[PDB]
RNA sequence: CGCAAGACGGACCAGAGCGAAAGCAUUUGCCAAGAAUGUUUUCAUUAAUCAAGAACGAAAGUCGGAGGUUCGAAGACGAUCAGAUACCGUCGUAGUUCCGACCAUAAACGAUGCCGACCGGCGAUGCGGCGGCGUUAUUCCCAUGACCCGCCGGGCAGCUUCCGGGAAACCAAAGUCUUUGGGUUCCGGGGGGAGUAUGGUUGCAAAGCUGAAACUUAAAGGAAUUGACGGAAGGGCACCACC
């Protein structure tokens, strides 16, 4: 008979301060009672949100995962948990008569956050191309994948998780793959399709607070 | 308004967002709706909970009646914007959504409910789980 | 009949022939 | 809230439809924004060149 | 045990070599009685795993 | 006798092709022998889009499509009326039906 | 939200590639192997096809050890039926997966032996190589990548043709055949009985290879034509159809 939502209470989930829209949305949870505390009921929770509302004037076909780590009263803060593309984009990306390229790498950033990377790429037909299809020889696919592997690992090593996300929202890393792999085979839509998180180093609160603060 | 304590402290201009997991497969239709996380569900209705005919569970008639009950429950609570997550049976089974996907979507729109991004979350495999048909298939 | 069911029926007929012959 | 009433003049008719000939298509305009015209699906005899009422401008129209 | 006599075994005895009672025995059976399959959750050819 | 030069399949230089299962009856057919349908239909029932756009939180929001590749056996295919029996001279033609653009 | 397990590698994926066939599709590395191309390199007839003999051989099946997620013979049940030992539904053993050892069968098909020569045309495609306006990548130029126009060789094919052939369907091979002979294996002789019996041999078994006769029958078959029909599609028509 008792309405559970009378027992529940609403928090607000806040993205990292490096994001211009800090407000993600509002969630609900039961009030802290018994051995249950709304603190640890709130941590370990994900909030998928499209990049269009995360930034001001960027595309909508990219989404982020945003695991929650603390509760600050009404505030319950989150950080980057994983990025992916809208499946409608992905299925529209694939097409016949051109070869899709896939690669992955598992790299450790300088702060102890190790990431699993997924990148996709497709070959372009030229403006004057008259052959119906545009394929790549197997060895070409190897070497464009090998270079897309090494620039992906080289960029994460030199920098940290803070500097990896700021340059990830524009997906400017995808622009410098095709800017240098064009000389070996012209690709036209290359994106990092997915990123997945595997380990969280020691839960350093000072690093989380300061990225969420000044 | 006021409700009172149910639903968060909101202003006039802004709105609160939810997600509707619309599982409109064949043989049934689900218009589940949850919070933005996905796990603290608010109102769960299915086509079968309304039609008593045991065969119209995926019919369009069952589809919008279930959705409006979710729709009516949303305004009772306070949730007013909804991202929509379509999904079919998926897996090794069929990928096209059933006949109740559209009728339930129409009901939300005619119930005056803001709709955000629309995505389909049909579980697609990487060529796994050999399909239950046998070699010669369903020879009906 | 289907030929393959003829081939199957005759195979099971030969098996019965071999059993009786081994008996005798 | 609801758009008020409007009137529509019918230009050349684009044949019957509805799979039994119950409805026809008319390609009407609003005699005020006479440049902007839409195709409409109506039932009954047309009188190509007459005027007909309209509540909502852009409802729908499918191609035959 | 079926080849023994009723003194040496619960299964012993009889004009035909047979158990004469379920070979599954309860776990709390007294020592001297729990012979055969002890507290068996199932019997048979064990097909499937 | 031989109804078609190729035997109903696009197999010319290889020995074996992977069997794939019909999406309607779940019968496995060779991949080259299947009837492929690529539907790029919208998930919105275009007859009922205006309210969705009217009820959208955003104004210039682009509606998403639905891209599903669809496989049939020829037993299910002609039953579903996706392919049809044709005359002998018309049967040996591989140009797809027109897109009906105008 | 995680977790664990075992299978399977979608969409890219094509009348595209590779392999003697069976067959082969996530990334990376290692191991040996192969065609084609290029060669004013080498040997100099070393070659073609091949009884006996040998290597490999889908799936199912067998034996031993792991694993058993999904499907699923057998089996159970619910339906359907007049009946329903089936189709459909829910379970579900063997099996499906891996390792090792057997079997050697498929519509194992291109229902088309291999090597060689000749006999029309056209547009493509994959690989290699040889050229050419130009675009492009970056660069500071050249190669080199991607594209365009050709070409040479080897492949998978396709379109067309009164080359010719064929019973025709059709085939640029199934042509160069009464104007009958390039070389060389296998193999058929009306339909059944019958791939049966028996003998031999292989196999753990299932079964494999070799393989008749008695007797019975006037046809059985192949390609095309017409009609009839269809619980096959498509246009048209009708207030004894509808609106
Ligand atoms: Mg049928
Ligand atoms: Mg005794
Ligand atoms: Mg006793
Ligand atoms: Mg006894
Ligand atoms: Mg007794
Ligand atoms: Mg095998
Ligand atoms: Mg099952
Ligand atoms: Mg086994
Ligand atoms: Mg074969
Ligand atoms: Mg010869
Ligand atoms: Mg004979
Ligand atoms: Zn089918």
């Amino acid at each position: 008979v008792v309405d559970p939502f009378s027992k529940k209470d609403w928090y607000d989930v806040k993205a990292p301060a490096m994001f211009n829209i800090r407000n993600i949305g509002k969630t609900l949870v039961t009030r802290t009672q018994g051995t249950k505390i709304a603190s640890d009921g709130l941590k370990g929770r994900v909030f998928e949100v499209s990049l269009a509302d995360l930034q001001n004037d960027e595309v909508a076909f990219r989404k982020f995962k945003l695991i929650t780590e603390d509760v600050q009263g009404k505030n319950c803060l989150t950080n980057f948990h994983g990025m992916d593309l809208t499946r409608d984009k992905m299925c529209s990306m694939v097409k016949k008569w051109q070869t899709m390229i896939e690669a992955h790498v598992d790299v450790k950033t300088t702060d102890g956050y190790l990431l699993r990377l997924f990148c996709v790429g497709f070959t372009k037909k030229r403006n004057n191309q008259i052959r119906k299809t545009s394929y790549a020889q197997h060895q070409q696919v190897r070497q464009i994948r090998k270079k897309m592997m090494e620039i992906m690992t080289r960029e994460v090593q030199t920098n940290d998780l803070k500097e990896v996300v700021n340059k990830l929202i524009p997906d400017s890393i995808g622009k410098d793959i095709e800017k240098a792999c064009q000389s070996i085979y012209p690709l036209h839509d290359v994106f990092v399709r997915k990123v997945k998180m595997l380990k969280k180093p020691k839960f350093e609160l000072g690093k989380l607070m300061e990225l969420h603060g000044e | 308004e006021q409700v009172i304590s149910l639903g968060p402290q909101v202003a006039e201009g802004e709105n609160v967002f939810g997600v509707c997991h619309i599982f409109a497969s064949f043989n049934d239709t689900f218009v589940h709706v949850t919070d933005l996380s996905g796990k603290e569900t608010i109102c769960r209705v299915t086509g079968g909970m309304k039609v008593k005919a045991d065969r119209d569970e995926s019919s369009p008639y069952a589809a919008m009646l279930a959705a409006q009950d979710v729709a009516q429950r949303c305004k009772e609570l306070g949730i007013t914007a909804l991202h929509i997550k379509l999904r079919a049976t998926g897996g090794n089974r069929t990928k096209t959504p059933g006949p109740g996907a559209q009728s339930a979507l129409r009901a939300l729109a005619r119930s005056g409910m803001k709709i955000g991004r629309i995505e389909d979350v049909t579980p697609i495999p990487s060529d796994s789980t050999r399909r239950k048909g046998g070699r010669r298939g369903r020879r009906l | 009949m289907r030929a393959k069911w003829r081939k199957k029926r005759m195979r099971r007929l030969k098996r019965k022939r071999r059993k009786m012959r081994q008996r005798s | 809230r609801v758009q008020p009433i409007k009137l529509a003049r019918v230009t050349k008719v684009l044949g019957r439809t509805g799979s039994q000939g119950q409805c026809t298509q008319v390609r009407v305009e609003f005699m005020d924004d006479t440049s902007r015209s839409i195709i409409r699906n109506v039932k009954g005899p047309v009188r190509e060149g007459d005027v007909l009422t309209l509540l909502e401008s852009e409802r729908e129209a499918r191609r035959l | 045990g079926v080849a023994m006599n009723p003194v040496e075994h619960p299964f012993g005895g009889g004009n035909h070599q047979h158990i004469g009672k379920p070979s599954t025995i309860r776990r709390d059976a007294p020592a001297g009685r729990k012979v055969g399959l002890i507290a068996a959750r199932r019997t048979g050819r064990l097909r499937g795993t | 006798t031989k109804k078609r030069r190729n035997n109903g399949r696009a197999k010319k230089g290889r020995g074996h092709v992977q069997p794939i299962r019909c999406t309607n009856c779940a019968r496995c057919v060779p991949k080259d022998k299947a009837i492929k349908k690529f539907v790029i239909r919208n998930i919105v029932e275009a007859a009922a889009v205006r309210d969705i756009s009217e009820a959208s939180v955003f104004d210039a929001y682009v509606l998403p499509k639905l891209y599903v590749k669809l496989h049939y056996c020829v037993s299910c295919a002609i039953h579903s009326k996706v392919v049809r029996n044709r005359s002998r001279e018309a049967r040996k033609d591989r140009t797809p039906p027109p897109r009906f653009r105008p």
